[PDB]
């Protein structure tokens, strides 16, 4: 006989232990040929690399130069609960990195023409109050009236290698990247009995970059 | 890179298409890297992991059950979403996985007893009345529960489903008469049914509180689903 | 690189022995037989047991111009042509999968171009009082939010006439009852198993200067949850293409086949539903209509029928 | 020593799990030869390839035509309760696949005439109500006068790769197939003195390709 | 790390502790729940009646940081709330469920 | 040689298994980037994985002699020089690191000789009154024993006015509030993170006849228990430098870049922290001041700034 | 299944055992680049080895010949409790063997002149009482006036291999080296307005041969 | 995980049963030089070798 002697923690249950199961039953099973069912995922953050509406921000005509039509924390305040798919992900990790992929999509008139600058600062105290301040970090002035959609890059301008998803502390050295921004550089202009408003709906997903690690209950 | 170009590229596509664009755009002074796959995203391992299953009936975390007959739990992905994983598992639509299951018996009286679990097969006509001698023909195992505690015990089963994947949700009905709407029986890794027992006797008729916890093994998923709010 | 043990993806002799147990895992089932399935993709008998008794569609490098622009593309099937003289969406939502061996053995009954087509499948209207994520259906649509208590069979009236507007258009079930007496109903109504994959295409003509966006979403097995969730924020994981106005004038999206059998049931599945929402509400240009029309397309792709007895309809 | 840590589940039998007995006789047994007795069966789908009565069909000569004789769905609920030897094998499991062997022997007189069409008709909500609509699924018009049995194979034409043997839920999609019936095509005849009635012995047995797996406790 | 716990029960009656790990920068729940425990890599450990149990468990360098620091000169926050502290500077948090029956 | 598992410093197969667990552990982490963290020593994207909808100092043998001796030396950084003409402790306190690939992809601004140059810090005063332990710093020094209650921001006055004589000085707190219009301060403020090492030196001229010895201390992350313990007789762990009356009239000491992050927060966080305190009380000759006058400078090393935005002061 | 029989001490806790832990993380982590970090430590000698002050002795001119300014015994009474790197390295372990250097800083003017004999006698039942019978052990006379420190190896002159760390018995056999003293050979001498006085810094800190071993509570 | 069965006389303890012992000290201990000291014994019988009175 072999001679033994146990260990603390004798009987424990652990989620992440392996060897604990026992057959219950008892024949070798063979699964039906399920090789014609397309869309097979493999990864979570292949949610995350889909589109996400994360805000519907308005602009008309009578929107003065320097007005601000949008502003978010990139914090777990924010980022995990815009409604995406991304925001999900993010939610059941406790730590993310990577860059952030933002789709302005314009739904207004072929007919408008304009300018909003997206403006992205990085970690500060405070978040800018007006549009040049805003404009003091990594912007893109867009131009409408091109194609549809504007490719805006979140760059990861961090701290540290990892940024903490803690709801309870989204102001944090380790848990904010900075703010991003949405103001009016060129009024809305068009020519008349054209509409007075063009909504922009913005839209995030992950970049080619983006990863999530450490396993949570979701955090919302 | 440089520092300043007056003939940079323009930045505007088209999300109508259907695909997001993804790839980091290209800025003066700007050197954008890709990083290392971590291992935590993929479903594989994922739901490798064991997370507590909600109870049929509201989702509750745990189910109370008489000591004289015993219950029956469903291993069944829609009968799970009535309430967490299910939560998880709502992202997809079908899903095909070898079921790995830990239950935990709640013993409240001061005397030992032992739980008889028998796997009954996805398909299989379930008894009206559980008994000792008709459970022992499916796949069983005599489990010893301590008095005044709760027992601990892992189980696994691998995907013995009639269909090729196991949907979360169903557009239609389970028989041809038309009676169960949204629900497919056999699309499950089949039901546990419970039996308690005593060498003791009791004068007072008591309920045994029972537990689950569910991970999953070789996790194939298919069309992917919008999270819950 | 997980601690746990996710299975060596089938039956390992080193698994179940007398003197150690792991996790049972099934392995994949070897079977002979017709291959199907997969649409757009599908193309002596003796028992081996002795018996006793014998001896890139978004980048910045290729943008697409607005409505105002010439940029043409068509979608055919059939017989039917659908034409555009702007930038359209025309995607396939997710790639054809590999045929897989059929369980039954007689040979598929084909409608071929007669029922491969594109068909009109209703006709509605969309104004500027519908807001963000409204579902809109018409005379052929039927209303689906997962709430309504569908009495079977899912051809009685009162499943389709609502006290409230249409939302949805399940397939095949609503393309069935839009076209009764086509070659594709026809076999649906006598066959007691399908399959095929499905476009659906929507044409809204607006002048350069209306505004305004809607989606097309294909949703899977669409139940209370998910119906609602597609309305939301998450939606855009399901199959979709948007019809903006600034630039479109039509939007096509094209899904394969799925089913968790290899053949759906005729008249008791829907495993595609379509939902034309509103993203962003119709802004139309002053003295103008405060609203516009819009034609829905639906088109079966690569379809055959298996089992065939007695006429019996959804 | 070796130092161990026992996982949950100690103590626990199990009738799938191996390695759990103890040695209850020390010396190695030697069993007699057996070699001659004959008949040695290894496998339970050799029951079910072995004949078995499910229905006595009556057929007199006043019978019309379409008349039916004999009807029963391909469902747990008939093909479980036949009280032939594959019916047992299928209550013994929860799952079925492959073709199903039927055998009608024709116990009437030599001078008898007559056809009988054996219609099998796949699956549906409503189960055939006249001949002419039974015929228009897989069926073959029996011609009694020739052989004395006729070979009707039931064709697994399923919308699923397995079918559920659920006593319960007997019409659900992934349980039956359809239906098998027994309509007069054309008029048991015969010469005058000759029997006026004629019983059909209806058997069924397994396919080569019929397989049963998941055992559970005997359906009925 | 590598941490080995110990419960002390009093009373006569056994019970059972579920342990389930927080990552560094995690949002730890205001009310532990079995459920919400349940998501996080945990562990049911079983206490014994009238005496102490105890079970060892080993995490591995989960921080955010390069290294944790045990001291800091500075502010956890942007705001300037809390001084000299970095939660995610740390293996995590471990939370404690009891269980009787 | 030891019966405990210490980790094989990585993760390995044989670990975990579903017969026998092991204490887990982390494997480090392969990442590309620009390369940075490390002071004096820092100089297409597409992901992997597919989609579904896609297709010697000290030595006997070398004695260094008293003040009265000629042995010069000089430090210089930018365009700033400081001579001396006597035995003078100059030394580098830890080796400079290898650098690390950095998480963001945005390329620094560097001030250059601007920034990168000895400032005069401060100017304050040694009395002979200074018991062992007695930390010295004048106008732009700061009180900062631990206990504190520091009003954010550190910008605040009370802060740096109180009560009691200041103690320490904060880096680079201390040198951003003594010139806030230097180049390196103007980054400071515009940048959400810097980068660079340390280097102070302290000129204190007493004649052959004056006595007594002073430590240049180093301290990273300053708190309570840290700086009173660097008072103590084991402070001499910390990075130091003696200026010893007896054969010096200054002391030079360097400290490369430390933190948990590869680039640290601007305004919130400060790395280093200098301590001027007396080992032997000042000892002046009779009829001559009771006091000797000190000058402190100090020297950002290789500086870096990464994430540019608006004016954000400390 | 395997023959096994329980050793005593089944369930016990070790602080030395290995393999008792169970993963209570799943995922393989991944920790950040930390090579940017200096001054790595890997052992406990290092902090040794670093420079610490254990007495700060005076000495006037006032002083007489022969006069006693310091003594210390090499005991764990004394050498665990200087306040110095290396006495808190000694007493968290319970045996020490090897070199200890002493350095004595003189921190006086550059006018100052003398002499101050250090003295190390081994180990004896009474420490030296006069300055030659300190003398008569290893001493060395040091001249202030050439480089600021005076360099005093301390040597290993022991009974025994190891010497034990019990404050509760520091004159014991296995415990004690000696005593080190130090005693004013010349007296301080300088010119008129020069100071009366000069303090002498002693450190201490381990010789290139010091070991320590087998850990225990501090000391102190 | 291992199928274990316990055979009777577990927790027994036994003063010639080996591998009972669980370590005590973690670091690997470096016995002193003590080849210098002489007379060493490794049997029983070499004092029973050494004389001995029994009776004057």
């Amino acid at each position: 006989h072999w001679k033994t002697r146990a260990v603390p923690g004798a009987g424990t249950f652990g989620s992440a232990v392996a060897g604990q199961e026992l057959p219950l039953c008892g024949v070798r099973a063979y699964y039906p040929p399920n090789a014609y069912i397309p869309a097979q995922v493999r990864d979570w953050l292949e949610f995350a690399h889909r589109p996400g509406l994360m805000a519907t921000v308005p602009w008309t005509m009578a929107d003065e130069p320097a007005e601000r039509l949008g502003i978010f924390p990139v914090s777990p305040s924010a980022i995990a609960g815009t409604g995406a798919p991304i925001s999900y992900v993010i939610s059941l990790f406790s730590q993310w990195r990577g860059e952030l992929a933002a789709h302005l999509l314009f739904t207004g008139s072929a007919q408008h023409y304009g300018r909003l600058v997206v403006c992205y600062t990085p970690a500060a105290p405070q978040p800018p109050s007006t549009m040049q301040e805003a404009m003091r970090g990594t912007y893109t002035v867009w131009d409408v009236n091109a194609a549809s959609t504007l490719e805006f890059t979140i760059p990861f301008i961090s701290n540290s290698y990892w940024k903490t998803v803690d709801v309870n502390n989204p102001d944090a050295l380790l848990s904010t990247t900075g703010y991003v921004s949405i103001w009016v550089q060129n009024p809305l202009v068009g020519p008349h009995t054209a509409p007075a408003s063009a909504l922009v709906q913005a839209f995030i997903s992950a970049g080619e970059s983006f990863n999530v690690r450490l396993m949570q209950n979701p955090a919302l | 890179t440089l520092t300043e170009d007056l003939d940079a590229p323009q930045d505007t596509g088209n999300i109508e298409n259907g695909a997001a664009d993804n790839s980091p755009q290209p800025r003066t002074t700007f050197d954008y890297t890709g990083n290392p796959l971590p291992p935590d995203t993929k479903l594989e391992n994922f739901f490798s992991f064991y997370r507590l299953l909600p109870m049929g009936g509201s989702g509750a975390p745990s189910l109370s059950f008489p000591a004289d007959e015993g219950t029956i739990i469903p291993l069944n992905p829609i009968n799970w979403l009535k309430g967490g994983i299910a939560a998880m598992l709502s992202c997809f639509t079908y899903i095909a996985a070898d079921l790995r299951i830990t239950l935990r018996f709640s013993n409240p009286n001061d005397n030992p007893a032992t739980m008889l679990v028998a796997f009954a097969p996805p398909g299989a006509t379930i008894p009206l009345k559980p008994t000792r001698q008709m459970l022992s023909n499916f796949y069983m195992a005599e489990v010893p529960v301590s008095a005044a505690t709760s027992t601990m015990v892992s189980f696994s089963i691998p995907y013995t489903s009639p269909l090729s994947a196991i949907p979360t949700s169903y557009f239609g009905w389970e028989d041809w008469s038309g009676t169960n709407f949204g629900q497919l029986s056999s699309g499950s890794w089949g039901n546990l049914m419970l039996i308690p027992s005593l060498s003791v006797d009791s004068a007072i008729p008591f309920d045994f509180q029972l537990s689950c916890w569910v991970a999953f093994g070789n996790f194939k998923a298919w069309v992917p689903r919008p999270p819950p709010p | 690189n997980v601690t746990t043990d996710v299975g060596a993806n089938g039956w390992a002799p080193t698994v179940s022995t007398g003197l150690g147990d792991g996790p049972v895992s099934a392995s994949a089932d070897s079977l002979p037989g017709r291959s199907g399935g997969a649409s757009s993709e599908k193309t002596k008998v003796g028992s081996r047991f002795s018996k006793w008794w014998e001896p890139a569609p978004s980048s910045t490098a290729n943008p697409q111009p607005s409505l105002i622009a010439l940029n043409p593309s068509a979608t055919q099937s059939g017989n039917a042509s659908i034409l555009t003289g702007s930038t359209a969406p025309s995607l396939l939502a997710y790639p054809t999968a590999t045929p897989v061996p059929l369980p039954n053995p007689d040979e598929p009954s084909q409608p071929g171009p007669s029922g491969d087509r594109t068909w009109l499948l209703d006709t509605v209207t969309w104004s500027q009082e519908f807001t963000r994520g409204w579902n809109i259906a018409g005379s052929n649509g039927m209303q689906w939010t997962g709430l309504e208590s569908l009495i079977f069979p899912v051809s009685t009236d009162t499943n389709w006439t609502s006290t409230s507007s249409p939302t949805a258009y399940p397939l095949p079930f609503s393309f069935v009852r839009a076209y009764p007496d086509s070659s594709w109903a026809a076999m649906y109504n006598t066959h007691s198993m399908w399959n095929c994959g499905w476009r659906v295409q929507v044409t809204v003509n607006g002048s350069q200067f209306h505004a305004g966006a809607l989606i097309l979403y294909m949703v899977p097995e669409a139940t209370t949850h998910a119906i609602q969730t597609a309305r939301d924020n998450a939606g855009f994981v399901f199959p979709y293409v948007i019809l903006n106005l600034y630039e479109s004038n039509t939007a096509t999206i094209e899904v394969p086949y799925i089913s968790p059998t290899p053949n759906t049931s005729s008249g008791l599945h829907a495993p595609w539903t379509f939902y034309l929402q509103v993203l962003s509400p119709l802004n139309p240009p002053p003295s103008l209509p405060t609203s516009l029309s819009c034609s829905i397309y639906v088109t079966p792709v690569d379809s055959s029928f298996h089992g065939l007895r007695y006429l019996a309809p959804q």
